[PDB]
């Protein structure tokens, strides 16, 4: 039941600053030393900072007297202040669990990740188009021209999990684009009802759109 | 600043072979980790201390090596091993990881299934016009597709985004979108989406006309 669950993200300009956030579950959180490691959107990974047991805390040279991390063992949160970020900052931000039992380091269990995007461009939300055109249909939903990353999609709640994939976003110069797919039986569209529920967190919207057929 | 350099950095292997791949490193490490990483998923520890399985992890999966040259094995290779692999070091700089080594799972050769879809009225009201195809559930990889309006070739505006290896199934999904204005879109009529692939001789060909 190891839980870790990171939150504080977003969009931020060039020389700002921002708190991530990690809430723990499932363990006895202050017996445990704790990371913060980062991918970029080429996917390299990268060590940002460590909290070891009695407190000291370790960085490496790229961020040293920008970040500081930090951990409230009252209510079993780890924190990573950041500062004076730079466009290099962007990524996908993890907070781990450290390996106890080991003669060197690692990281035993990773959070979900929290995304941060350090960039003069503005939020844009997204516009949401329907895609509606055999035994099977497939029908989809795009989703144009927001930022940052990211967008969630999902079909009728969720109650579709099957037959659903999502394409990863392609950044046009300053603007996200994304489609969604799901396919379904001809007997059960469209004499029933399928609609794409989509989120962008940056800039508050949900909209929820039907597809109807031509 | 000791450099961790993974190869291959892609690889393929067929379902029950024998895997193993090599992070050599820019110098002596006292000690060698490795994580795996599934499509949309966090990284997941597999081995640490160089040979050790971490709790939770099948037992096909090895570890060795020793100095600057270590090794990840797995000895009979089953779909839910597809996924990207990393080597992480140990020593008195530690935390440097190489740049992963992406494996991906051999199955049974699938042709795409192939949609195209007109722009949505909601977009034209404003001014624009998405034409989108799908191919969906195709293997291998490697695939083409063209653009034809009105009979022609068309090359400019087309944006294309291809996924990960599906963890259950083992296929492959992409998606191309064609973006012109309302305008651009009412000066012509057949749009056609035309996908070449290893699994047929001749391209497989969705289309409509606008006025249909
Ligand atoms: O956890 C870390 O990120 C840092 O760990 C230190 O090692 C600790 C280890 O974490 C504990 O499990 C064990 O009980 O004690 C060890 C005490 O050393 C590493 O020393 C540290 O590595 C680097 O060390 C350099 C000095 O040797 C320092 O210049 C680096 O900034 C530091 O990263 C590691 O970061």
């Amino acid at each position: 039941e190891v839980k870790l669950v990171e939150s504080g993200g977003g969009l931020v300009k060039p020389g700002g600053s921002l708190k991530l956030s990690c809430a723990a579950s499932g363990f006895t959180f202050s017996n445990y030393a704790m990371s913060w490691v980062r991918q970029t959107p080429e996917k390299r990974l990268e060590w940002v900072a460590s909290i070891i047991i009695g407190g000291n805390t370790y960085y490496p040279d790229s961020v040293k007297g920008r970040f500081t991390i930090s951990r409230d063992n009252a209510r079993n949160i780890l924190y990573l202040q950041m500062s004076s970020l730079r466009s290099e900052d962007t990524a996908m931000y993890y907070c781990t669990r450290r390996v106890v039992v080991t003669k060197g380091g690692a990281m035993d269990y990773w959070g979900q990740g929290t995304s941060v995007t350090v960039s003069s461009a503005k939020t844009t939300p997204p516009s949401v188009y329907p895609l509606a055109p055999n035994s099977m249909v497939t029908l989809g939903c795009l989703v144009k021209g927001y930022f940052p990353e990211p967008v969630t999609v999902t079909w009728n709640s969720g109650s579709l999990s099957s037959g659903v994939h999502t394409f990863p976003a392609v950044l046009q110069s300053d603007l996200y684009t994304l489609s969604s797919s799901v396919t379904v039986p001809s007997s059960t569209w469209p004499s029933e009802t399928v609609t794409c529920n989509v989120a962008h967190p940056a800039s508050s919207t949900k909209v929820d759109k039907k597809i109807v057929p031509r | 600043q000791i450099v961790l350099t993974q190869s291959p950095a892609i690889m393929s292997a067929s379902p029950g072979e024998k895997v193993t791949m090599t992070c050599s490193a820019s110098s002596s490490v006292s000690y060698m980790y490795w994580y795996q990483q599934k499509p949309g998923s966090s990284p997941r520890l597999l081995i640490y201390d160089t040979s050790n399985l971490a709790s939770g992890v099948p037992v096909r999966f090895s570890g060795s090596g020793s100095g600057t040259s270590y090794s990840l094995t797995i000895s009979r290779m089953e779909a839910e091993d597809a996924a990207t692999y990393y080597c992480q070091q140990w020593s008195t700089y530690p935390f440097t990881f190489g740049s992963g080594t992406k494996l991906e799972i051999k199955r049974a050769d699938a042709a795409p299934t192939v949609s195209i879809f007109p722009p949505s009225s909601e977009q034209l009201t404003s001014g624009g016009a998405s034409v989108v195809c799908f191919l969906n559930n195709f293997y291998p990889k490697d695939i083409n597709v063209k653009w034809k309006i009105d009979g022609s070739e068309r090359q400019n505006g087309v944006l294309n985004s291809w996924t990960d290896q599906d963890s259950k199934d083992s296929t492959y999904s992409m998606s191309s979108t064609l973006t012109l204005t309302k305008d651009e879109y009412e000066r012509h009529n057949s749009y056609t989406c035309e996908a070449t692939h290893k699994t047929s001789t001749s391209p497989i060909v969705k289309s409509f006309n606008r006025n249909g």
